[PDB]
């Protein structure tokens, strides 16, 4: 004989920009 | 009952020749079942000498063989029959 045991269950059902920045230097190249 | 016996099965059985003398049964150690009396008189110091363990003084009047075959019952509800599952064969007594 083959016997089966099943344990089962039922789940419950259902701004423009930033303020301040450090000063930068810009160098045209 | 030689008028009701099935001749089909009887004719297929081997024919045995009657032996010379009144035979007596015995118990012999297994794996000694094919040796033949290596010596005239038992020497228990040695083994496999082909001598019976016990010699019957008188033959049995009848011998009974019993064999149960181990099947298992599964009782499933609301079924007209139980499930029979083969377990094993069993030993002859």
């Amino acid at each position: 004989i083959f016997t089966s045991q099943v344990s089962a269950y039922i789940p419950v059902a259902p701004s423009q920009g930033v303020g301040k920045l450090p000063v930068y230097e810009i160098l045209s190249y | 009952s030689k008028f009701l016996k099935n001749r089909a099965v009887v004719n297929g059985l081997p024919v045995i020749k009657n032996p010379g003398k009144y035979q007596h049964c015995y118990l012999i150690e297994y794996e000694d079942s094919t040796n033949v009396k290596q010596t005239p008189t038992e020497n228990k110091n040695k083994q496999q000498q082909g001598f019976p363990v016990y010699l019957f003084m008188m033959n049995p009047e009848n011998i009974t063989y019993n064999l149960p075959i181990n099947y298992q019952e599964i009782a499933i509800p609301f079924t007209a029959k139980n499930q029979l599952n083969y377990s094993n064969g069993g030993n002859i007594v």
